[PDB]
């Protein structure tokens, strides 16, 4: 059903860094979301992420719901540690 | 009738600020299939107001605009603009046409206040153009409030503003330390009018943090490449351009937009310049 | 038929390289009333090789395009392309597409040579990707054929390539400064891979042109900013731009072109990394 | 006829500097000239000014020659060093 981060670059998840998973998050199939202190918005979205304002630091929460959720989970968990974020 | 392509009226793209906002922009317009048409406005009343006409001849879905003081008319021309405008980066009291961009108040006030607990009595400011309502009405405005609050002297003459370069951020620094009473620290906007600082007291011999506590800006790439590395305000340029278009976007494919006024998060990016 | 929009297809306009790019082609495409579509091309040959088609499919009326490795069949698609395409500040082999550009080789060799007899012993490059004929065939080309004709051991490892970041730009200085023989001087291509340098060797106690005789790449603003400000080979990155679209004007309004393939002037720029 | 000038910007005529002359001397009427070194180009031109590469030193000569040269020498002279160029 998901799973858990720690935001390691440090210029957070903003930039294309930002505009990447938004992306892969995009494709998919399930109700992807990103919990980030308390708040938490649909990862196939941008604003939600941006607003959230997401800096080098915190833990964060993936958050895969929907016939394909799993696949999310590993597309993206392979996703942003690929890009230099989160582990 | 729509075109697929969204005009943007931005002024200097040379200017990295901008530069990354092109990023910001072009990105999204991208994921969003709509071919941006770049456009210098190069700040100026007729070259801001005309150019403007085009994007809407030449017919584009959209308009993301740009300027470092959206003045009072403008509105009116962008009020009546048949295509959906949405402000970026960039501020006009009115609220009335969408604006996506960083909360420019208490960004300039936290870095103040957060140099006066450094143990901080003279601190000062060095912003450039003091007509920008982006600067006189919000940079000085938090310099000045978290200053007042917090009892001091709101010296009138402890801000001095050459323009964005760093050449000016060190001729700013010295003009500002020709006089009697010096400064325990500094405020300064544009990323490199920091390095314009730093390099600014540091070549009439005088150590950072040691000497000054400075801080600024944008905390862009410029911020890593000084000795001190600067300590600066973090403001995402490129968010900035993503939510701005991503923004239009929901207007131009009818979605429901939330609010028509943003402004994405901000925090403090402390290298070397603060102790 | 002819839509007065010619598009383009550039790398990253975060870049501050590619950005004074635009300001040469948006201002001269300007004076000449023809809409750029910009469009980022994040070196990728998908990225590139289709992006393309659409300027063609949007229809513009030419194409100035550019990469850091315009590659065999590139010109290919190119060559074929129904509308006029006019590389800029990137290279292939053939001139047989227009190509309004710097010349590479030379301006390497002379800062290389022109560091020798700063009375100089064992020289260094510091360049980035050495698979963009931009690079391994020009500025080493230079690099080495100054160096060798003024017999010199052309050591196949006086040279690493960090990416075109500062951070790069100092940890290759360490790298490189972690050999048994040490570097009279260094070259370098980006021009903040300059600053990453200096204040890398500085960063381990060691004083410019003091120790180390350093020089660099472009000239471009981030040239000043340092101390030592830096010494580095001037190109005109928006000038480029400039006599980029002035030509495919010239080409797309039917005017007698003079030499399809152009290299602007260039000069050195010594600031202080060099004594 | 003419002047002649001692170019002061330190990036030389390259930049807006030089879509900047380029410009005026495109307006006229007269058949202006760069004269650098030697060579000499229209000045009503851009790449003939760009490709002279007129660095931050030489002497440079304006070149005027039609109904309207004098007001060019001047539109120009006052253009220039209004823009930190030669004088």
């Amino acid at each position: 059903a998901q799973k858990t981060f720690t935001v390691t670059a440090d210029s957070g998840i903003h930039a294309r860094p930002a505009t990447t998973l938004v992306q892969a998050a995009s494709k998919f199939d399930s109700d992807i979301n990103l919990e980030f202190n308390g708040k938490t918005v649909n990862l196939k979205s941008i604003m939600g992420v941006m607003s959230l304002g997401i800096q080098k630091g915190a833990t964060i929460t993936i958050s895969a719901e929907g016939s394909d959720e799993a696949d999310a989970l590993a597309a993206l968990e392979d996703t942003m540690s690929k890009e230099g974020l989160g582990e | 009738k729509k075109t697929t392509t969204v005009g943007v009226i931005i002024p200097d793209i040379s200017n990295i600020f901008y530069a990354e906002l092109a990023r910001g922009i072009e990105d999204i317009a991208t994921m969003y299939k709509y071919n941006i048409i770049l456009s210098n406005s190069d700040q100026n009343q007729d070259k801001e107001l005309h150019l403007l006409n085009n994007m809407l001849g030449k017919q584009v879905d959209g308009i993301i605009f740009m300027s470092g003081n959206v003045t009072e008319e403008h509105v009116e021309e962008l009020k009546k603009s048949p295509v959906p405008v949405v402000l970026a980066a960039s501020i006009e009291s009115t609220n009335q046409i969408p604006s996506v961009t960083i909360d420019y108040e208490q960004a300039a006030f936290d870095a103040v206040q957060s140099l006066i607990d450094s143990g901080h009595k003279n601190i000062a400011f060095v912003s450039g153009t003091l007509e920008e309502p982006i600067n006189h009405a919000k940079k000085v405005k938090g310099y000045k409030r978290a200053l007042t609050e917090s009892g001091l002297p709101v010296r009138d003459s402890y801000i001095v503003e050459g323009d964005y370069t760093y050449d000016s951020g060190i001729e700013a620094v010295e003009k500002l330390l020709e006089e009697d009473e010096k400064p325990t620290a500094i405020f300064v906007g544009t990323d490199e009018m920091a390095l314009g600082v730093i390099h600014g007291a540091q070549d009439r011999g005088l150590n950072v943090p040691n000497d000054l506590e400075i801080i600024g800006f944008d905390n862009t790439r410029l911020s890593t490449m000084v000795r001190p590395q600067l300590t600066s305000v973090v403001q995402p340029m490129y968010d900035i351009g993503a939510v701005a278009m991503r923004l239009l976007t929901k207007y131009m494919n009818k979605e429901t937009v939330d609010s028509s006024i943003v402004q994405l998060p901000h925090r403090i990016e402390f290298r070397q310049s603060t102790k």
